[PDB]
């Protein structure tokens, strides 16, 4: 309101409006994370059976 | 770029390099170890045995066994001292 001879302010506005859903979440990461996933857990499984088994013995 | 995972990969090496070889020289020997003195097979009889456990054992180790023996061959000798001269 503050401007008065805008001319432009309604063409932004509805340049916003239409470009409001910019854009949607990239969750595309779902099985190459898993996979980093499993190979840590075996990891930790792997090194954790270690250690007991260790420090039993 | 990523995060790699060094604090699990202790599985396919043990954790130091040298104490390694001395901990499969020093696991295997407490297996079949005497827990205090056993089997000490203190006792035998074979003729001589009663001596060597009286005389030649390690509580004495003196030098009497000697001068026993020294007196043995002085006694078995006499007897062809006066064979000969």
């Amino acid at each position: 309101s503050v401007l008065k001879n805008t001319s432009v302010i309604d063409k932004i506005e509805s340049y916003v409006k239409q470009y409001k859903p910019v854009k949607i979440d990239a969750s595309k990461q779902l099985q190459v994370i898993e996979s980093f996933e499993k190979h840590a857990m075996t990891n930790a499984k792997e090194t954790e059976s270690l250690v007991s088994k260790e420090l039993k013995d | 770029v990523s995060t790699l995972i060094p604090p699990k990969v202790v599985s396919s090496k043990n954790i130091g390099s040298a104490p390694n070889a001395k901990r499969i020289a020093n696991v295997v020997h407490f297996y079949k170890s005497l827990p205090q003195g056993p089997a000490p097979a203190i006792k035998a009889n074979t003729r001589l045995a009663r001596y060597k456990a009286k005389y030649f054992d390690g509580d004495n180790a003196s030098g009497k066994p000697l001068w026993h023996f020294a007196l043995g061959i002085i006694a078995f000798g006499y007897s062809m001292e006066y064979y000969f001269h």
